[PDB]
């Protein structure tokens, strides 16, 4: 997983030398922001259920055609699996606060995301709203530099889905 | 690759003879329901998404310890080699019936999918149900008899029923 | 002096292709690289940069 | 009022016009830069390799 | 573009070789299937106009969340577009029954499909459902080996929408 | 490729002197002003679907020639082949942004761009346009005060308006 | 081997993808072309002793100074191995008849003939004249599409010597 | 490299349009006589070794300069060269006769031939006079009615004329 310290291991072992000053200095500065990235992974681990249900009724709220009969929506097993998706997105959202890396969603999420989706005729836009709805409620369960990041990896999420 | 013809044509040089004409007539009843068997290849073909996505929903319904977190299918990187897996032996197995040959399907893929599957962690009784839900979902769109006209292809049933359950015995 | 190398591919270049892609056909995991003494160390170094593990090294 | 045209040339203009889904209207013109799908590799001689 | 005719030439010409038998009998089976792949082209083209009006009335009965405003087909330039996009497709796939080979569906539609749809954010399935009603309208226009090839090119452009 | 601190180390070494007073001063302003540089990099990464998007709808309503049967970006693949160049180019301005010199710019993407879409037959002015639009939207997007600690950031702008005026004056 | 069908499922495996509109009409083209290749097949083993004895003696006629005593054609084992080696020609055209490919005369003739005939001091115009008078008496012997069929992998063969 | 078929459907697609019928009805005659082109296909490629052998032959007895010691064919390295040379136009047109657009010679035979032959310092005269002698000798090969059924076949010969003619003038 494509973590700053993971990165600068693996760069320098390609360049094939030891950890000169360059790469010191970021792995300096993850060290560093360390901290906003881990209160804001425990404030969203805090306030998960709310967080899923949210983006849940968002999206059956963008998208009130799902929800009827005869499509993706109704079932009250395609439900839970909607919020256990939301579940899953927050969950690598958390991992990559706390590893101060995109690498959990990465290689959790985006890869392979478009192939699965296109299989299950999964609409991306779903999970856009959903971790719309997501961002604009961290946006206010969270202030400084912490809302920064969580902020930076729900739209790395999102431009993933897009 | 090998074929049917090049099958015969094999034995026939192993041997150091002529075709006889028993093998010829055989294959000439071959290249007689060649039509059907375009037929058939075109019915794997054209519903190739839709075989995979039934197979897929019916086996992970059966299985739902491969959804779940620590599964062998659980993250999208894991699902999305799944259904590529899928698909390429379903490629396959298409292409053993346009030949009317095995070697397709046994020669490149078969026999290094073994250790393949055995070094990833892959539970290959799963990996084997997903090809027998392949081969039950692809049936039915090879009995459908609209667009076509209507005739007896019990051999192609065989044959096709053949290749899925013996690749996935050969996974197994 | 010639040493073969059987390579195991595993998850740690699953994960590589997964993210970068396969600009190369896929193959089977397991095959066996020979190289001479020279090239040892590059081509088994690079097998590591590559994620894929080693299975036995032999000399001949 | 009669035939103001003779018929062999509505009979043109008329598959004139079929030939075109939506017959001649001002959004369903061809493009003036008159490029095939495989103009820039044909023009340079690359389409092979 | 891929039909029979230039893929022999083109693999002949890859192993410095003349063409041989196996190359001349897949160009005669191309001219024989001529026949039937010119009579549907000629059904489709005279049928064009009664085929891409009911695809664009079955999406909209398909997808009726589509024609209300605020979304993709509200507004009479986004139902013209429709029209254009499926007359498009039909097009293309006349095309193809002429040059007997998936060539111009392939060079023409299928190689930036889904990198343009997701960037215009156009769900495939609208354009899937086009072409299972035009499908089905060519299985009454067309009898015969006529119908094959028109279903043939449709479905192959179906597989490559999903 | 080079970012400020190198440009400002190679006129020092091409002197053969120390870097002045006045250089250093710079550059450590350049260093305390990097977290709003930092700021509008990550404006511009964060919306560059939305940023690419609006420039391509705004392109091809004001040069319809371009979409229509005939036109440079009609059939997909050469629709594909404009977005991406968009999206290509609006990273490598991010690029620059961040380095604070255009020289990942102009060395790696804007080079020989010109001459790649002379060869190809491609409207230079056409994507000269695309790269003003995708600028307009971009300023947009970065000038975007919510979520971000409220401050003077002109001189950024100005710059990232360099980076593109720079880039739709090569490839023109 | 090189078999129409084969060629389809390779140019299909090589780029990954199912078989398609032009791949099946290449197998209805062979499929088509099957009949007047097995009616020749058939009546090229009904006279295969007769056109090979003909065959070694046009040999002989054309190249007199062969039977020459201390040349390769004197002795009745030399004249056994020619009468064989025709025999193999003829029996590699019937296969590659019923192929409908040059794969069998590629695979068991043509791959290693040049070498072979120069290790060995084999004239390749022997074998070309006797495939001449197999070509002479397979138009006495075949009519209609059988007939073009056996002369095209007559004309293999003999382009391969050539 | 193009076929008439595909020919057609690029200008169809340039004008935006389905094929008109009168296209349709020319690319139908094309196919109907499309048995003809094969016929001639296989009559120039049976007969290739004997073609270039003649106009070899033929060549190098009118310009005995060109195997004389400093001619361009002198040594064995120039000799094969040169009948490689022929092999090959032999070749691409017979692809143009089976394709019946001469777009496979320009895209790839006759690419960047005439500047080859210029830095080689090859005659290019010679060349065109080679290609011609091919062309004669091909003519009589393409009329050659044993083993084929009677019929008209002018448009063949003639088409295959202008493909000779085509390479002679690309390369002169
Ligand atoms: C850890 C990474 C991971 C993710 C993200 C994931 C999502 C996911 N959800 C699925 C099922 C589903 N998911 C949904 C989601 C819909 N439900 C509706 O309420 C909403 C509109 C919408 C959600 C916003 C639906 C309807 C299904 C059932 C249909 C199907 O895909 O088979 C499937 C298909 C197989 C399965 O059941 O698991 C996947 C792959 N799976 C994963 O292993
Ligand atoms: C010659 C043709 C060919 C085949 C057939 C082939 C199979 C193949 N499957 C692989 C992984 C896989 N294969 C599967 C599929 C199985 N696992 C279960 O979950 C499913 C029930 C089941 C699908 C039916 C999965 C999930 C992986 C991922 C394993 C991992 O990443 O650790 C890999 C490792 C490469 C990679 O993950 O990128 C190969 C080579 N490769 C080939 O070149
Ligand atoms: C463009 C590619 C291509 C295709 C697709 C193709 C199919 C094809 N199917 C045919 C009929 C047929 N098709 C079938 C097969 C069907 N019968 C039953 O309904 C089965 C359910 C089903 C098999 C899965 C049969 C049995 C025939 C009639 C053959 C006969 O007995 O004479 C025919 C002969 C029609 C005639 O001359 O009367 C062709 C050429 N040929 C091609 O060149
Ligand atoms: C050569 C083949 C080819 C195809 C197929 C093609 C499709 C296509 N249709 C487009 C517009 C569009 N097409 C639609 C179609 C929708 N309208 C609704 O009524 C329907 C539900 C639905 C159709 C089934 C819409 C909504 C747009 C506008 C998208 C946008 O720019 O916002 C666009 C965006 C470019 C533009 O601004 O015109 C493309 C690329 N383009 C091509 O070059
Ligand atoms: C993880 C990557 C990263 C981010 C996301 C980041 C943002 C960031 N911006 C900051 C302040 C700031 N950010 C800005 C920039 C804004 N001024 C206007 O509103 C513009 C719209 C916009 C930029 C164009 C300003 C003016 C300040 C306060 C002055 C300063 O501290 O430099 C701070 C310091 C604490 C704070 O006051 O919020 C951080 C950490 N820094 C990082 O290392
Ligand atoms: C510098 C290296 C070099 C060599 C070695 C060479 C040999 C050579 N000799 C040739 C003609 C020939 N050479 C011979 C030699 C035969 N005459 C018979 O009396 C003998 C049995 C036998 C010689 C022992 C013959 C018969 C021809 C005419 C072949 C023909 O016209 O097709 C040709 C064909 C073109 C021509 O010159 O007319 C070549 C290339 N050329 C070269 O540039
Ligand atoms: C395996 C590859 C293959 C080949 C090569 C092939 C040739 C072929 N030649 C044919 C007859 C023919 N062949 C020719 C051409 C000849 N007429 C002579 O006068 C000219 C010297 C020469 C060229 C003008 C003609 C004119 C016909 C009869 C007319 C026709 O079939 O349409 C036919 C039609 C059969 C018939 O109706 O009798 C075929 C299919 N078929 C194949 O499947």
């Amino acid at each position: 997983s494509r973590t700053v310290i993971t990165e600068v291991i693996a760069t320098a072992d390609s360049q094939g030398r030891f950890l000169n000053s360059t790469e010191l200095q970021a792995a300096f500065g993850r060290f560093e922001r360390a901290v906003p990235a881990i209160e804001a992974a425990r404030a969203l681990t805090k306030n998960q259920d709310a967080l899923v249900k949210g983006a849940v009724q968002a999206v059956f709220k963008k998208f009130p055609y799902v929800t009827q009969p005869g499509e993706k929506g109704y079932g009250d097993s395609n439900q839970a699996k909607c919020a256990r998706d939301i579940g899953y997105y927050l969950r690598f959202i958390t991992y990559s606060l706390v590893a101060s890396g995109t690498g959990p969603l990465d290689d959790y999420v985006i890869a392979g995301l478009r192939e699965v989706n296109r299989a299950f005729n999964l609409n991306p836009l779903w999970y856009i709203e959903a971790l719309n709805y997501i961002k604009g409620e961290t946006g206010k369960l969270l202030s400084g530099q912490s809302k920064t990041e969580a902020l930076l990896y729900i739209d790395h999420a999102i431009n993933a889905l897009s | 690759m090998n074929d049917v013809f090049t099958r015969a044509i094999a034995q026939a040089d192993l041997k150091g003879s002529f075709l006889l004409e028993s093998d010829l007539d055989k294959l000439a009843s071959f290249a007689k329901e060649g039509v059907k068997r375009l037929d058939a290849v075109a019915a794997l073909t054209n519903n190739a998404p839709a075989i995979i996505s039934d197979a897929a929903h019916k086996l992970f319904a059966e299985q739902q310890e491969l959804i779940q977190p620590g599964g062998n299918a659980y993250p999208h990187r894991r699902m999305a080699a799944c259904l590529r897996d899928m698909e390429i032996i379903l490629r396959y197995v298409s292409y053993a019936l346009l030949a009317g040959d095995a070697s397709v399907l046994d020669d490149r893929c078969l026999n290094g999918l073994r250790e393949t599957y055995n070094a990833l962690g892959t539970p290959t009784q799963s990996v084997a149900r997903a090809v027998q839900l392949m081969k039950d979902a692809a049936m039915v769109h090879l009995k459908s008899t609209a667009n076509v006209t209507v005739g007896d292809c019990s051999s192609l049933y065989s044959e096709a029923a053949t290749y899925f359950d013996k690749a996935a015995a050969s996974i197994a | 002096r010639i040493y073969k190398i059987t390579v195991s591919e595993a998850g740690a270049y699953a994960t590589n292709k997964h993210r970068t892609g396969y600009r190369a056909p896929i193959r089977q995991s397991n095959y066996t690289l020979t190289v001479p003494y020279d090239r040892f160390l590059p081509e088994m170094i690079r097998l590591h940069q590559s994620g894929a593990k080693i299975v036995n090294v032999t000399s001949v | 009022m009669p035939a103001v045209v003779a018929d062999q040339y509505l009979a043109m203009a008329k598959e004139l016009a079929a030939s075109r889904f939506g017959g001649f209207t001002k959004e369903n013109i061809p493009s003036p830069m008159a490029q095939p799908e495989s103009y820039g590799r044909d023009r340079l001689g690359i389409a092979a390799v």
